[PDB]
RNA sequence: UGAUUCAUGACUGGGGUGAAGUCGUAACAAGGUAACCGUAGGGGAACCUGCGGUUGGAUC
RNA sequence: GUCUCGUAGAGGGGGGUAGAAUUCCAGGUGUAGCGGUGAAAUGCGUAGAGAUCUGGAGGAAUACCGGUGGCGAAGGCGGCCCCCUGGACGAAGACUGACGCUCAGGUGCGAAAGCGUGGGGAGCAAACAGGAUUAGAUACCCUGGUAGUCCACGCCGUAAACGAUGUCGACUUGGAGGUUGUGCCGGCGUGGCUUCCGGAGCUAACGCGUUAAGUCGACCGCCUGGGGAGUACGGCCGCA
């Protein structure tokens, strides 16, 4: 119920899903939405669309609090890596930031064996 | 085909009111060849239609395309996988096209006495956007609208 | 990938500017790679075919600026 | 030759991310490659250098 | 009291040949999960799976 | 073959340390999903997950550099730092004076898996369990998961341990590169190792081609139709 105004979007972009996640600046979440729960499920919920409705629900969650600017760190290498970003800033928030956090081992844990399909 | 040599072919204006328009909703209308027992039945169930409402045949006619014509719908699309029902743009012909079908094909189904009159009744719900055909174009509207997700394959 | 949007600078331009960063990192192409295991005799095998590919393309290019195909 | 202290020379051959340059773009000698490769990773460990960008 | 050699022995181990009955389809094409090598575990059967290795892998 | 001076190197053994990431633990914010697939389900979540922030614990591996790049007898060797240590190469000389080459038996080294004793255990994952797929599915796919993978010491002694090409020496047209020395005035030479092409010649052909599968010499290992079979029996070795 206090105003920030300064927030910051983490987009958790996955092969299956979007996990959008707005906190203020010391990563306390004000509100989230996630592209399986915006009303997608299978081959729906990983596109760029579902991503983007996704992006649409987080902001107006947080519609409350005020948020006018906002930083955006994209991490992992789904479909909804940029989809969510448009749509955050046709939702009316300042974009001042994009950055890119996605984790890579500096060598590392072995991985999971290859599929064979 | 494979080759794309498929023009276009001319089609007579109707003789009652010269509009190629309503000319080929005889056709589609038509069966077995017999164009003027088919031309009847339309300018019968258009003058119910005319004084049915205040509108001139045309502008009555027109009034129920407009509530008919779908403007998207969904293609199958077998790619590396599976088959998506992608939604496409209708172009406009393609519009008109499945309008009359759907309303011919409504008209077919109902139970009045002669198809004069089934078609005038289907001619005027249209403009209310009531009975079949106008729920058809419902019906595909929503296939597109759960497929949108899908628009770009 | 730090992409700090000045002052005037559209929303646009800076959305294709953190692209260019990206593609410009490989993150994407690292994630992928990441995936799942490859074998060390894989990962070698396909070292070694990638360098016979670009070598034996680029041979026959040289033998391709000199003749005519009409 | 190339020194760990030596930072403003190195900061040519590190990307905005802070990872290393390939010698084909650069193009720097093999053998000096190998000591800019030894020298960066030295400035890292002193924290003269970053590892990755976002410090 | 040993050694060695030949014969023979309920039962049992795998092998060859014939014939084709039953069960599947492992390999040959990318053989429909690339194949194969060493090793280990598992499984009616061909085999499957892990670890490293090879190209005597098609596509790119 | 020895000495002198220098050079490059993931060569080996021992110790230390750094940053990224995964998992787990605690706490803050926050709320209905997460995860997974071709689609699902098992699984996880209102007992508050997933997401996000802070702090901690622990193990394993070292992104970029990185390269038909380098080193090593082969197997193999990759962050950074120190300590101990092997080989190779080059330039000028000096020194010894055939001290050489090969090698049955013998001895040593020898990937991965596996074995013994004691530790360690994040991630991965044979076996195993469940969910799927299917006619079935003791599989491929999914969710989990134990040996094992890691460390110390010992054993085992095998791999398509491959260049399917034994070691040493001499000789015989060329082209383009990589890498590492060194001489001379970017230019011209001269050494080492290495990649690709190709001439003569060779080859059943494919191809090899100064790093030979060409032309010769020295010594060793090995083959003699397919199956039975690298199996049986015996010996030796091994905890198995
Ligand atoms: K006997
Ligand atoms: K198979
Ligand atoms: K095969
Ligand atoms: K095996
Ligand atoms: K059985
Ligand atoms: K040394
Ligand atoms: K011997
Ligand atoms: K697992
Ligand atoms: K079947
Ligand atoms: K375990
Ligand atoms: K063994
Ligand atoms: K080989
Ligand atoms: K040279
Ligand atoms: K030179
Ligand atoms: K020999
Ligand atoms: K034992
Ligand atoms: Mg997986
Ligand atoms: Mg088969
Ligand atoms: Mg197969
Ligand atoms: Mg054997
Ligand atoms: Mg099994
Ligand atoms: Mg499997
Ligand atoms: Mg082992
Ligand atoms: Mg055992
Ligand atoms: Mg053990
Ligand atoms: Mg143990
Ligand atoms: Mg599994
Ligand atoms: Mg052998
Ligand atoms: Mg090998
Ligand atoms: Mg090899
Ligand atoms: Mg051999
Ligand atoms: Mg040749
Ligand atoms: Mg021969
Ligand atoms: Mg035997
Ligand atoms: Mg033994």
């Amino acid at each position: 119920r206090k105003q920030v105004s300064d927030g910051v979007a983490h987009i958790h972009a996955s092969f299956n899903n979007t996990i959008v996640t707005i906190t203020d600046r010391q990563g306390n979440a004000l509100g989230w939405a996630t592209a399986g729960g915006s009303g997608f499920r299978g081959s729906r919920k990983s596109t760029p669309f579902a991503a983007q409705v996704a992006a649409e629900r987080c902001a107006d969650a947080v519609k409350e609090y005020g948020i006018k600017n906002l930083e955006v760190m994209v991490k992992g290498p789904g479909p909804g890596r940029e989809s969510t970003i448009r749509a955050l800033n046709a939702a009316g928030f300042r974009i001042t930031n994009i950055t890119d956090v996605t984790p890579i081992p500096h060598x590392g844990c072995r991985p999971p064996k290859k599929r064979r399909v | 085909p494979r080759r794309r040599v498929i023009g276009q072919r001319k089609i007579l204006p109707d003789p009652k009111f010269g509009s190629e328009l309503l000319a080929k909703f005889v056709n589609i209308l038509m069966v077995d060849g017999k164009k003027s027992t088919a031309e009847s039945i339309v300018y019968s169930a258009l003058e119910t239609l005319a004084q049915r409402s205040g509108k001139s045949e045309l502008e009555a006619f027109e009034v129920a395309l407009e509530n008919v014509r779908p403007t998207v719908e969904v293609k199958s699309r077998r790619v590396g996988g599976s088959t998506y029902q992608v939604p496409v743009e209708v172009r406009p012909v393609r519009r008109n096209a499945l309008a009359m079908r759907w309303i011919v094909e409504a008209a077919r189904k109902r139970g009045d006495k002669s198809m004069a009159l089934r078609l005038a009744n289907e001619l005027s719900d249209a403009a209310e956007n009531k009975g079949t055909a106008v729920k058809k174009r419902e019906d595909v509207h929503r296939m597109a609208e759960a497929n949108k997700a899908f628009a770009h394959y | 990938p730090v992409i700090k949007v000045r002052e005037n600078e559209p929303f646009d331009v800076a959305l294709r500017r953190f692209k260019r960063s990206c593609e410009k990192a490989g993150v994407l192409a690292e994630v992928r790679r990441r995936e799942f295991y490859e074998k060390p005799t894989t990962e070698r095998k396909r070292a070694k075919a990638s360098a016979v590919k670009r070598h034996a393309k680029k041979l026959a290019r040289e033998n391709a600026r000199r003749t005519r195909l009409y | 030759e190339i020194d760990y202290k030596d930072i403003a020379t190195l900061k040519n051959y590190i990307t905005e991310s802070g990872k290393i340059v390939p010698s084909r773009i650069t193009g720097t000698r093999a053998k000096y490659q190998r000591q800019l490769a030894r020298a960066i990773k030295r400035a890292r460990y002193l924290s003269l250098l970053p590892y990755t960008d976002r410090h």
